[PDB]
């Protein structure tokens, strides 16, 4: 009975500080079990995430470390706030788990996808979402796992991005356990194994906004490969200038696919599905559809960027330099340490981080 | 156009 008690959260066993009370699970993901909680010292509910297996491998390790570093160095009104982080193990030798405590919002975008919105709320939610992503991109940091359950909102219409384990700098798209990223939101470049730059996130934004308008997942898709069938059936078979960029092995498969003309953005997104129109020229379904048509673009070199997305008539009515141009986050260099160390050496960096972060 | 301050999530 020291400073931590434990509890049976569903299937796992959270061993946590006494200031955290009530627990109750709320999210079981590919990178951690998260619970709601009441923090007596702070007197407001909080969210606790046990990093599920931080060391069964170099891949989980660097993902854990990155979440840690990032949750500490990247602050913005649209980025989940890091409240506390600790471990109930007493020595680097005993060291085994990591607990991340952060802000608890009211709901998921999955929840927002289940309601009718008006042009102000929809336009505004996207703007906040783009301001958060823009903050990451200003540091060259790409999210890579943007989806409806990683975007959270409060009852006062505020939004924060969350989850940075998969976050990292541009380059090759070859990731381990790609099963970690939900497929309905994988960008063409992630699917076909091409390279990826910051606007790979904008394709997710597009998938998401599309789901908000339609309420049904945009590119369903029964498996990793069928995901591609779904995109081209809706968007059209890409041009030859883009096939020429594919890896020899992949390019050949892509060229043997059936040819699709794709559908127009108004068959794809008829007005009825967009918020009711008023007499305004910005917050109009056509401006919103125009923005979609600039994100749901396969060839990523013709896709819109986060800056052009904040400039767009449909989003721009809320533009405020303080949010959209906030000075960039700065990271110590620990991330610049994108080097591969051994499971042990990882245990080392992690333990440190946790200690000097508690 | 003022920023919305409420969202019925219920
Ligand atoms: C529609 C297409 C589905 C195919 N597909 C994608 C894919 C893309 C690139 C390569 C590749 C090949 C040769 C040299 C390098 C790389 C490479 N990888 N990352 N960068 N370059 C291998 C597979 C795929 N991926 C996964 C993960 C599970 C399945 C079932 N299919």
């Amino acid at each position: 009975d020291n400073n931590f008690y434990s509890v049976e959260i569903g299937d796992s066993t959270f061993t946590v500080l006494k200031r955290y009370q009530n627990l109750k699970p709320i999210g079981s993901g590919a990178q951690g079990i998260v619970c709601a909680a009441y923090d007596a010292i702070l007197e407001r509910n909080v969210a606790i995430k046990k990093l599920s297996r931080p060391f069964q491998n170099q891949t989980h390790a660097k993902r854990a470390y990155r979440e840690l570093v990032l949750m500490k160095c990247v602050n913005h009104k649209n980025i989940i706030g890091l409240l506390n982080v600790f471990t109930p193990q007493k020595s680097l030798e005993e060291f085994q788990d990591v607990y991340i405590v952060m802000e608890l919002m009211d709901a998921n975008l999955c929840q927002v996808i289940q309601m009718e919105l008006d042009h102000e709320r929809m336009s505004y939610l996207l703007y906040q979402m783009l301001c958060g992503i823009k903050h990451l991109h200003s540091a060259g940091i790409i999210h890579r796992d943007l989806k409806p359950s990683n975007i959270v909102v409060k009852s006062d219409c505020t939004l924060k991005i969350l989850d940075f384990g998969l976050a990292r700098t541009a380059g090759t798209s070859f990731m381990m356990e790609p099963e970690v990223v939900t497929r309905y939101y994988r960008a063409p470049e992630v699917i076909l194994g091409m390279g990826y730059k910051e606007n790979v996130d904008i394709w997710s934004v597009g998938c998401i906004m599309g789901e908000m308008v339609c309420h049904k997942i945009l590119f369903p898709g029964r498996d990793y490969i069928d995901q591609w069938n779904k995109v081209i059936e809706q968007l059209g078979t890409p041009c030859p200038a883009f096939m020429k960029k594919l890896q020899p092995t992949v390019r050949n498969y892509v060229e043997n696919r059936p040819k699709y003309a794709g559908y127009s953005f108004e068959k794809l997104f008829p007005d009825v599905l967009f918020p009711a129109d008023s007499e305004h020229n910005k917050l109009k379904a056509s401006q919103a559809r125009d923005l979609l048509s600039k994100m749901l673009v396969i060839d990523a070199s013709k896709r819109i960027s986060v800056d052009e997305a904040l400039q767009h008539p449909y989003i721009n009515v809320w533009y405020d330099p303080s949010e959209a141009e906030a000075p960039p986050p700065k990271i110590p260099d620990k991330q610049l340490d994108e080097r591969e160390h051994t499971i042990e050496e990882w245990k080392e960096l992690i333990y440190k981080e946790v200690m000097d972060l508690e | 156009p003022k920023r919305p301050t409420t969202l019925n999530l219920f």
